[PDB]
């Protein structure tokens, strides 16, 4: 039940750092991976009696200690171009990235699958990120692949071409991942904004994320009973192969208060269309300080599509070890049809630019024609339409 | 590991600007601009690997610009050699004797056809000793014969042999208050066609604007081309700073990154730039500087960006660190007053570099792809016509390789470029169709 | 890993200088002097750990000076709090109400005897959060009551409880063109005794010299204590730069290193300092600056180092990197014209720091242990006598703790110090014997 | 026959870098210690079939790859004070330095001895350096200890207090080392000065040194026959326990030319009093491109003390692998009575300052009284007088 984690790109490794940070403190390991005095060998790697190293590969990193034999320094070239990352520049390094990964699973008794932390708006995390997602499937067909993908939002964007990279990558996340957590900047923004009087900075957003990760990953690295393995994540949240795009929330930012906050619109990390959107599959996980009781109480709060059975469709878990800084916290993974919003948004943006030949050429001269791009959009459009009609 | 940048400076103006640029950058990085040496035992400030090359291995080691200087007349290169000490690589200072007689034709297909070989040999060399080449900046004055002629020639062969490499042209446009040949509009229009078709982006330096500026904001009774040239450097230095020095969250912004953001369409890659602070070489506050960057009298181009549309902007600060909050806050406000298009809703790059230049503790450069550039290009086309209409001096060019048909087409291209941008104000979809 | 330095500023002048110092250093390192914050995601320039402390753990983290401000009157600390935002640690700004009435006695053994406790508590705190404490700089004006009184008191307890820690006092001497109490010579002479016996070295800031300077080289019609204070900062910043920023071959020169080199004997630890460039806040070349450092009208002390002997020198540049060769060459030449002793044949420290201040792209500070300091000390002793001779105001001090015998001894010490240095010109062996 | 190398202080590690630099290139190993395609396991450590790591401990280092488990980062405090390094500050870290060393010899089948590269004028390399030299003997009594010590010279000094540290350390080098190579700055200066038109900088000097090291160390790491082990160095150069202070030269800066240059006054790295000084024991070692012939020819050049036997007293060796940058080079280790000069110099300087209570107090308040210092001088004075009367 070992999970290899792959972080790619600036945003990819930025999350890596932050997450693996508390990743240790939670499991109580030192800056170097020792006991400063549970089944954790799922994320960390036991080297010797009391030594552990993070089961993770840092791909395309450009600035603490991970196995620098399993981390690849970035080679200039990706830019903000997806096509550039998935081809010209990715090619030069995909074979290597892959060996570095495979050599990390070699020292893996029973591999479960992978986790990928990256940004779908850049060029490294999107382009190269997609290429990896692809060759990762074509190599470990039986393994599960999960994603922590940051979606871009104009209210904190640095590239004009983002939505293009967004759509392109979303296609590969759709065709190769068993599930993806969409960390929406538009949401991460708003959250951080009203949480800290001044205009947010990538770090602030980066925080919310780090927590969301640890909390989502928790159940996989702790003794609990809910979402023991990525596989359970699937059977519990993906009501169908294609629709595997989830949202996650955090609480907080009492218990009735926690369970209330955990399932509070404003508390989620995604712009889901809470109005004409309906639930499909939920999952709460509280950790810290009588849970298998208020379950039915909550399900009456949430409104799933009609065809779903009244009671059930929602499972609640627990972990005694809460994230540092809290006595006990929440987290809610929800496969909600409102997630269609996020896609539709990206589409709309895409369309304007694309229909005017916005920056289309930088992509074509890089091995990504407008038709290929259009296909990418048309596909993601359907994916969203899909979620929409399911409501 | 960082991207490499080679700077080929063609012509006279190009080379004079280039010389200044290199001395300045040398000083920013802590390298003696006459010996290529820095303090023993330590390496130059910032990412010197970017524009400089390491020679030797100890500390007696020197650093040498990734630059090539080409010119059909010795007057300037010869002087650079005199004034630059052992700075540059001697075999990278290509020069000739007869000159080009202010003839695009001569430089494009004739006398310049002879230097191409040596010049290319040098590129191949500088291109190879690059861990990661990531852009070639051609610095030249599109108004004369060599810079316009060889300029175009060199950019075209540079995109045929190589081509996976981005090429940013920094073209100095000619003006009345400094003209040197009645045919400046011929040469320019001719070189424009190539700039338009073979470069990845052209940063335009309009001398008229430089003159006014050096005379108004710097208030110089009668500005010399040297005065004008200093401003061009302040910018080149300030633009390239994002490559030579490290940021807060990024270590370097690539010419590629920078360009893929500013250039939405192939024939819409003609950039403008503004600077601040513009204080005569004889202090202002962040807020004022940001505000002034967008004044109509601060762009190094004879136009009014504010009366046009911004297709894509890029503000590049340096010196700004602690005061960042306030700085963003201001530029943020500015961003609202800016005229944008409907088809490129958002495109506003912002970059910070801790290290300041040798001139101001805090400064900033505006790099913008604005439509009022179409106005500048028109002015050129007009004058081109005042001459071509009466066929003045045509013979010099005709009897040197060119033809009437060839000349007309070039003028035609220049037109397409101009209309293309105008349309762009309204629609990108249309601006496209105008490209044929 | 680097050494830590805590700066306790006692009194009014001390605290006013301290406030300026801290704002300046804040700006040099890229830290907002009102919030202790820097650009999100990155750490402040240089070795901030040196003078600043890290608060928090993310990026919302702030940096706070390793400084303690003490004063028996609220007028100044209260103002610092007003003007410094959340910069300093509030519990590190000790203040009181009654004041010291220009009375060394009050501050030394009485009203100041009450604040000692709180002040010490704070040190223990700041001393502990230091990975590696390596020096405490006591900034104060030896001319008044608090700075002179508590100053001495605080330095004496600081060397009893701790003591393994070096203490450098930066004592501002009083002058006619700015005096505030007819008894300045009493207070000074009194505090001197402690400075002499309990500090590791005293860097003397003679206000008379500062006045002339601010009026001559900076040409200010009538200089304010604020004008005078700015110069003191320029130095403190420039001296401490060798600790806050990294060198070429060294990462930091310790106050300890710096002092063990300048101070040959226990009672011969009274330093002088000179600065360059001294250009009014309204450019010079390295060579000139080095030359000017040794001019008799550039030292922040009313004397002529050149007419004396240099027991030990220390030139500290910053901004100088590429141009180092020329710079060394000059200082090297200067070194020959300098008057040295026979018993300390060679003692000439030289330090470089790439990072410049916020004022000059290139600058330098001369820190010298010269004998003409004996002349300054004499002037003090004289005036002390003009008063003590007639016993003027003695009563205020007598009836406040002191005695005639105690007062005479102190005056006696001051004498020993003065003769000690004079002799030093001739022999170190003798200068020793004069210490008892 | 394994030799552990210990580098202490700025100057100590500065040499380390430079030496280990060509240390690889000579043995043809890569930047990381691999074969880019002799008995070398004496200096490098074979980790795996084709992997080697430098047998060296970096003590008190403050900025490439050595075992960062066997390198100790400096802890602020030494200053320019010997007393400070040998006591207050050295104490805090001597125990650790020692374990780091002992743990390096644990993986040593048959340890020969140690090599120490340091400066006797600073406070770290002198103070702490001396403390190590001491505890190194009190722990490995049967092992041989050799030193590469840089002596300070006013024509390139940065501290007033240098000669004090010089003498203090020289005492420990006298009582605990089996031999020491005095790299005189006064000499290194003059050499570099007349070799490079402009005034020399620590790097230039640092160069000459690096070569001197490799060349001296050569015979210990190469198949040759002369000076196979530190022990032979002794029996071949130390004519008596106390007098173990050597000088080394380099050539160049033909063969008759090389053998001429190698034994050329101006070519040595020490201010030995070539006039009224006489040889005691020499040793030449040429490497690169008929040596056991011109031996007797050379000995007639050199003038040893009378009591030494005509032929003999000089041995010549050879190594096929020359230092990078040369076709073939020289090097001459000479135990010459003129070396007394260097000491006398330091003494004189000491005296002036000391007799005036120059900076004596910084030493006393640090656990080194003037008497202790005086003893140090008086002893080194004798050491020199010794060499002098031996002539
Ligand atoms: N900014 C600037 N413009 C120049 C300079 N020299 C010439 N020009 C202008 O640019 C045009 C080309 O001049 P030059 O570079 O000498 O042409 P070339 O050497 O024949 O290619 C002229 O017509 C001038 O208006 C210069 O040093 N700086
Ligand atoms: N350079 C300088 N000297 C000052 C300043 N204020 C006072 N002095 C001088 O130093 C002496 C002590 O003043 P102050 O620091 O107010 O004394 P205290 O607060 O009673 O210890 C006076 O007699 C003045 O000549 C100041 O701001 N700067």
């Amino acid at each position: 039940r070992e999970i290899l984690s792959i972080h790619v790109g600036q945003c990819g490794n930025q999350i890596a750092d932050s997450f693996w940070r508390l990743a240790l403190r939670e499991h109580g390991l030192t800056e170097a991976g020792t006991l400063k005095e549970s089944n954790m060998e799922v994320f960390f790697h036991k080297v010797r009696d009391g030594k552990y190293v993070p089961r993770a590969v840092l791909v395309d990193l450009e600035p603490q200690l991970f196995d620098e034999s399993s981390i690849v320094r970035k080679i200039p070239g990706a830019a903000n171009n997806w096509a550039r990352g998935y081809n010209v520049e990715g090619e030069k390094v995909i074979d290597q990235i892959m060996n570095v990964i495979d050599s990390a699973v070699e020292k893996t008794k029973g591999l479960q699958g992978f986790l990928m932390t990256h940004s779908i708006g850049g060029g490294s995390g999107s382009g190269l990120g997609s290429l990896i997602l692809e060759r990762l499937r074509q190599a470990y067909p039986k393994k599960r692949i999960f994603t922590f993908s940051v979606v871009p939002s104009p209210l904190i964007s640095d590239s004009a071409v983002e939505p293009y990279n967004a759509i392109l990558t979303l296609q590969r996340i759709l065709d190769n991942a068993d599930g993806a957590v969409l960390l929406d900047n538009e949401a991460l923004f708003r959250i951080a904004k009203a949480k800290l009087n001044r205009s947010p900075n990538y770090m602030d957003l980066n925080n919310i994320i780090a927590l969301i990760v640890s909390s989502v990953t928790a159940s996989l690295r702790f003794p609990g009973k809910l979402n023991t393995d990525l596989s359970e994540f699937v059977t519990n949240l993906v009501p169908f192969p294609g629709n595997h795009f989830l949202t996650a929330s955090f609480a907080p930012m009492n218990f009735p208060d926690l369970a209330r906050e955990t399932f509070a619109q404003d508390n989620f990390t995604a712009a889901i269309d809470w109005q004409q959107g309906v639930y499909l599959a939920a999952s709460a996980l509280f950790r810290g300080d009588d849970v298998d009781e208020n379950m039915a109480t909550i399900r009456k709060s949430l409104n799933y599509a009609s065809y779903m059975p009244a009671s059930g469709g929602l499972k609640l878990g627990y972990a005694e070890t809460a994230p540092e800084g809290f006595a006990s916290s929440g987290l809610a993974l929800v496969n909600h049809t409102g997630i269609a919003a996020v896609f539709e948004r990206l589409i709309a943006q895409f369309d304007i630019m694309f229909d005017n030949h916005a920056y289309t050429h930088w992509y074509e001269n890089a091995g990504v024609s407008r038709d290929m791009m259009a296909k990418a959009r048309n596909q993601i459009a359907t994916l969203a339409q899909s979620y929409r009609d399911a409501s | 590991k960082v991207n490499n940048t080679i700077v080929v400076s063609i012509g006279q103006a190009g080379n004079q600007i280039a010389a200044s640029f290199w001395k300045t950058v040398c000083l920013e990085h802590g390298i003696d601009p006459l010996t290529g040496q820095t303090a023993p035992g330590v390496a130059p400030r910032g990412n010197w690997s970017s524009f400089f090359s390491k020679l030797g291995e100890s500390s007696s080691g020197s650093y040498v610009p990734r630059a090539i200087m080409v010119d059909l007349e010795p007057s300037v290169i010869d002087n650079v050699k005199a004034t630059s000490g052992s700075l540059f690589n001697p075999a990278n200072l290509i020069s000739r004797t007869e000159g080009a007689g202010g003839n695009f034709a001569v430089g494009y297909l004739g006398a310049g056809r002879e230097v191409l070989p040596e010049v290319m040999s040098r590129l191949d060399y500088e291109i190879d000793k690059c861990d990661n080449v990531g852009g070639i900046i051609v610095l030249h004055a599109i108004g004369g014969g060599t810079g316009s002629g060889f300029g175009a020639l060199l950019i075209e062969s540079l995109k045929e042999k190589y081509g996976e490499i981005p090429v940013l042209s920094c073209a100095v446009l000619p003006s009345p208050q400094v003209s040197s040949v009645v045919t400046e509009p011929y040469n320019t229009v001719f070189a424009l066609n190539t700039l338009r078709r073979s470069a990845d982006a052209c940063l335009i330096f309009d001398n008229e604007a430089l003159f006014d500026l050096a005379h108004r904001k710097w208030n110089i009774e009668s500005p010399t081309v040297d005065d004008l040239n200093l401003l061009i450097t302040e910018a080149l230095a300030g633009i390239t700073a994002s490559m030579r020095f490290s940021g807060f969250l990024t270590v370097e912004i690539s010419l590629r990154e920078l360009l893929t953001n500013l250039v939405p369409q192939p024939s819409l890659h003609f950039l403008m730039c503004a600077f601040a602070p513009l204080t005569p070489p004889d202090e202002l506050g962040i807020e004022e500087m940001i505000k002034s960057l967008f004044d109509n009298g601060s762009v190094f181009a004879a136009c009014s960006p504010m009366e046009g549309r911004f297709l894509s902007t890029a503000v590049l600060y340096r010196g700004i660190m602690e005061d960042k909050p306030l700085a963003d806050a201001a530029l943020a406000a500015m961003r609202e007053k800016l005229p944008l298009t409907y088809w490129i809703p958002t495109a506003f790059k912002i970059g910070y570099v801790e290290q300041p230049g040798i001139s101001h503790r805090k400064s900033m450069v505006l790099l913008a792809n604005n439509t009022e550039i179409a106005r500048v290009l028109d002015r050129i086309c007009h004058n081109f016509d005042k001459l071509w209409q009466r066929k003045a001096f045509a013979n010099w060019y005709l009897n040197e390789g060119m033809s009437e048909e060839q000349i007309n087409v070039l003028r035609a291209s220049a037109q397409e470029l101009v209309q293309s941008y105008q349309v762009a104000e309204e629609s990108g979809a249309k601006a496209k169709v105008q490209d044929s």
